Parts: C-alpha cells; sequence; structure tokens
C-alpha cells in the first residue's frame, strides 16, 4: 500500500503552507495518521497526529497553535498546515501511518524569487568511454529553491543512473549533475534524453544528449 | 519526554556479518493494554522510512526474516543474522506508548567492501552554454570504494584552485561503492585562453593516478 | 494480514 504526498513549497517568512497525504491500501480510518519533520542531516521529530475514523488529534507541544492536522475521509487525504514560517521551518515532512510512510514533502521558506534551470548535455566522446561503455550526462544548472525531479526517457531509462546531490554555488542557485553508463556500442542507434522538472518555477525542461565528433 | 537512546551510533559491516542494534528508553514502553509499541524503521538517503518492525518483534510484509526484534520495558534490540548489500541506511527505533511520540537518534549501517578503482570520464562545455557566457568542465567519478578520492584539475598542465566544486553520492544498494562529480567553472573569456583542460584521480584502486584531458576547440 | 499499528488510537 502507500501514501502519495504533494510537491515542494516555496513559501515566504511568515507565511503558511498546506501539503497532503493521499492514503491507499489499507484502512486510513483505522490507523493514527501521524506527520514527522525532518531537518536533512539529522533525526525525525514528531509533530502530531489525527485518527481520521473520529478526527482526533494528539500534538507535540512544539507545535502545538503552529501545525493543524485535518482528514478528508471521503477522499482518503490527509492535510497539514503550518502557520506563521521561519527559517527553522525549512526541512522535510512526511506522513507515516500502519506501515507505510510517504515519500516526504520539502517545504523551503525563504523570501527570494524562484529560479528554474538551464539544462546543458554531457556530451559522449572518445573521453567518456571506459571498457566499451560510455558515459552521458546533463548539467541542470542555476535554480533556486531545491529540489529538480531528473528522468531519463520519461522514465523508461532507470538502470545506470547517478544523479547527484547538488551543490549551491557562490550565487546562491543550485546545480547538478545527472549521468547515466550506456554501450558504447549503440551512440548511434538510441536516443537519451534527460526530463528536468522544478516545481517551485513551474519548470520542464527536456533536452536531448547527442555524441560529440571527437 | 520518553527519551530514545539508540547505539551504536554507526555499524560498518561486511557482507555476510551479523549485525546488532540497541534502543533503550527511558521509561517503560508498556501500554495499558498489554502491548509494548516499539517500531523499527530504516532510511535511505532521498528516501523515506520503511517500517521494519512493530509491536516489538512483529516483522511487516515483506522484510526477510534475517531481521529480527526483541526486548521489552525499556531494552531492546534489532538483529540482522546476515548482513546483505541492500540493508544500509540509517535505522530509527520510535515508541507510540507515550506522548510525544519520540524516535532514537539513527544507526547508520554502512558496507566494508573489497577495494574497486574508478572508472573516469570527462566531458567538454556544452555549446548552448557557451553562448551564455560560461564553461562548465564535468570530470566523473563512477563506481568506486573506498569513497576517499582525490580530483586534481589542470589547465594547461597549471594546478587549478578555487573554480570547481563536486559532490558524491551515497553509498550504492547494489554494489557498495559511490560516485563522484566534479565541475570546473570559468567564464567563456577564460576558458579560451587555454587549450588543455585535465583532471587527475587519484585513488587506492589506482596503481598510478588516471588523467583524462582534452583540447579546446578539437574537444 | 492488515498491518499492525504503531501507536494505540484515541478513545472516542
Amino acid at each position: 500500500a502507500y501514501l502519495q504526498q504533494s510537491g515542494a513549497e516555496l513559501v515566504r517568512s511568515g507565511a503558511s503552507v498546506k501539503m497532503s497525504c493521499k492514503a491507499s491500501g489499507y484502512t486510513f480510518t483505522s490507523y493514527n495518521m501521524h506527520w514527522v519533520k525532518q531537518t536533512p542531516g539529522q533525526g525525525l521529530e514528531w509533530i502530531g497526529y489525527i485518527y481520521p475514523g473520529n478526527g482526533v488529534t494528539n500534538f507535540n507541544q512544539k507545535f502545538k497553535g503552529k501545525a493543524t492536522l485535518t482528514a478528508d475521509t471521503s477522499s482518503s487525504t490527509a492535510y497539514m498546515q503550518i502557520s506563521s514560517l521561519t527559517s527553522e521551518d525549512s526541512a522535510v515532512y512526511f506522513c507515516a501511518s500502519a506501515a507505510y510512510w510517504g515519500q516526504g514533502t520539502l517545504v523551503t521558506v525563504s523570501s527570494a524569487s524562484t529560479k528554474g534551470p538551464s539544462v546543458f548535455p554531457l556530451a559522449p566522446s572518445s573521453k567518456s568511454t571506459s571498457g566499451g561503455t560510455a558515459a552521458l550526462g546533463c548539467l541542470v544548472k542555476d535554480y533556486f529553491p531545491e529540489p529538480v525531479t531528473v528522468s531519463w526517457n520519461s522514465g523508461a531509462l532507470t538502470s545506470g543512473v547517478h544523479t547527484f546531490p547538488a551543490v549551491l554555488q557562490s550565487s546562491g542557485l543550485y546545480s547538478l549533475s545527472s549521468v547515466v553508463t550506456v554501450p558504447s556500442s549503440s551512440l548511434g542507434t538510441q536516443t537519451y534524453i534527460c526530463n528536468v522538472n522544478h516545481k517551485p518555477s513551474n519548470t520542464k525542461v527536456d533536452k536531448k544528449v547527442e555524441p560529440k565528433s571527437c | 519526554d520518553v527519551v530514545m537512546t539508540q547505539t551504536p551510533l554507526t555499524l560498518s559491516v561486511t557482507i555476510g556479518q551479523p549485525a546488532s542494534i540497541s534502543c533503550k528508553s527511558s521509561q517503560s514502553l508498556l501500554y495499558s493494554d498489554g502491548k509494548t509499541y516499539l517500531n523499527w524503521l530504516l532510511q535511505r538517503p532521498g528516501q523515506s522510512p520503511k517500517r521494519l518492525i512493530s509491536l516489538v518483534s512483529e516483522l511487516d510484509s515483506g522484510v526477510p526474516d534475517r531481521f529480527t526484534g526483541s526486548g521489552s520495558g525499556t531494552d531492546f534490540t534489532l538483529k540482522i543474522s546476515r548482513v546483505e548489500a541492500e540493508d544500509l541506511g540509517v535505522y530509527y527505533c520510535w515508541q507510540g506508548t507515550h506522548f510525544p511520540r519520540t524516535f532514537g537518534g539513527g544507526t547508520k549501517l554502512e558496507i566494508k567492501r573489497t577495494v574497486a578503482a574508478p572508472s573516469v570520464f570527462i566531458f567538454p562545455p556544452s555549446d548552448e552554454q557557451l553562448k551564455s557566457g560560461t564553461a562548465s568542465v564535468v570530470c566523473l567519478l563512477n563506481n568506486f570504494y573506498p569513497r576517499e578520492a582525490k580530483v586534481q584539475w589542470k589547465v594547461d598542465n597549471a594546478l587549478q584552485s578555487g573554480n570547481s566544486q563536486e559532490s558524491v553520492t551515497e553509498q550504492d544498494s547494489k554494489d557498495s561503492t559511490y560516485s563522484l562529480s566534479s565541475t570546473l567553472t570559468l567564464s567563456k573569456a577564460d576558458y579560451e585562453k587555454h587549450k588543455v583542460y585535465a583532471c587527475e584521480v587519484t585513488h587506492q584502486g589506482l596503481s598510478s593516478p588516471v588523467t583524462k584531458s582534452f583540447n579546446r576547440g578539437e574537444c | 494480514p492488515p498491518p499492525n499499528p504503531n501507536d494505540p488510537a484515541p478513545p472516542n
């Protein structure tokens, strides 16, 4: 079964955010629905729960009057609203119930404007071959905030991929690379397209990566 | 609050090795219905937690029987009979008996394996980026062990400092290796002042350092 | 089989 959370959010200091958690494959009304904060690099902190069978909530005193938890039993969807956001609220937020955890919602608290990425090919060549394999990729540069999602060939390519952790550039924008190792033999017959999605700027970019002559 | 103390902080294990993680609570976890609400989770980087065990010892569906949970009162243990490559990540216990619900600090399980040399690749800047006024050169080190690796950028054989950034992946869940990407970034004007762009890689799996390079314009 | 709870449900 599964819990599907809503996408990442950029929100201003002092504003509020609302995120969702759609449940399937177990009885939504029979288990407490938990929300849990993780500051990246750190542990897990419990915010509170709602029991969808009767609406009862229980909170960590730290989050009382900051977090509001609700549950729509007709759609089997739980919601968390956090008000009066500060820098300490930038984190990944998980929902968890029964045997399942959601995939997390990344919230970034910032007054800076969002910026979509530029996407540049990392073209395969005689300088990116090793043992008869070839590497190729995409350089996803100059975006804010995290995250971007990268797929290859609309999700038909997953094997051999390394999508690296982003680095923070001195401009305050992020940059990441995503690479794949493939047969060198079939660079003339296969097509490799990196698909880049940046929800906070509503940017989608598809970039075909073609071999260099060298 | 009821504090959950997990030890060790890190487990460094070989494939096939037994492993044990301790979780001690500051107060008894026995609830008034007679059950003890102690759960174990495993989280992999950039992934969500997955529940492995609930009610101290009950394995969730699909969890391998190499995992066992035991304990009572304040003292709990998760054991792995023989570690497999896919077991890496951060294990957490968490208690469901008291308010607030609380989590242990995590135990990181990492895999030790044989040394593996990196495969090394280099990428010139794209025409699209050069048109915008910047040149990024990328050096890629794939599937190596241990994590320590040295990347040195050289431009016309001059050692660079101050114009590159790198990052390393999490450890791989299948082959227990790491990969590394390094980006050298110059203005187009500076890029066009030089000819040979090289990255030199030092790693314990290599008998001597490996250099990948290209000449600007030729490549 | 339904999954075990993480923690007890609240009374009504």
